[PDB]
């Protein structure tokens, strides 16, 4: 386990930046043992690396690594970037859920049919007189209750 | 053209995924993971990476 230090980089730059120093980390035998570029943040990369010193000599030659943060950053302050699952995992078609975010929040639906490759889920709502699907974002659902 | 593995998420050029062998690869990806050292990385161990290299966190 290193420690995870931000690296600051320019806008639009993350990910071909962090393929840039894994290159270098390679031809040079370099410590760092994972390199991180979530699609939602813009601007910084992360290196996890045994020290800050380790970072900072992995970026330099890279034209688009503007520096490192010294504070290192915990741990779980990246782990939310690193859940793999689809928020659809464990829904099935009869389950009950709200709608907990966008147009149709607050609105409880049945579950029709869940495309776990696109973490989607198709509904139909429960107050509605015609029964139309509706596919919403995994994200935007919780389960209420289990058929 | 980099496509991701839905069943171990590494990344790949061509047409099946070489550490699992799944022909369910997307275009559609986001949050690039590099992992070096496995041994080493705790993003490895926490993604369950087994493998060096590419991989995406959210395939779609
Ligand atoms: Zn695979």
């Amino acid at each position: 386990a290193g420690k995870i230090f931000a690296v600051r980089v320019t806008h639009g730059q993350e990910e071909t930046t962090a393929k840039l120093i894994y290159s270098k980390v390679r031809t040079y035998n370099l410590p760092i043992y994972a390199i991180l570029a979530p699609s939602r943040v813009k601007g910084y990369i992360f290196v996890e690396a045994p020290n800050k010193g380790v970072v900072d000599e992995a970026i330099r030659g890279i034209r688009h690594a503007r520096g490192v943060l010294p504070g290192e950053v915990p741990f779980k302050e990246i782990e939310h970037f690193l859940e793999e699952k689809p928020a659809v995992s464990g829904l099935e078609p009869g389950d009950l859920v709200e709608v907990i975010a966008g147009p149709f929040k607050g609105q409880k639906a049945k579950v029709v049919k869940i495309d776990e490759s696109k973490d989607e889920v198709v509904v139909q709502f429960i107050d509605a007189i015609v029964p139309i699907p509706v596919t919403i974002k995994g994200d935007y659902v919780r389960l209420i209750s289990k058929l | 053209s980099e496509k991701a593995c839905r069943h171990c998420h590494y990344i790949t050029s061509e047409d099946r995924c070489p550490v699992c062998g799944s022909r369910d690869l997307s275009e559609e990806w986001f949050d690039l993971v590099i992992i070096v050292d496995v041994e080493n990385s705790e993003i490895a161990k926490k993604i369950g990476a087994k493998v060096p290299g590419k991989y995406a966190i959210r395939v779609r």
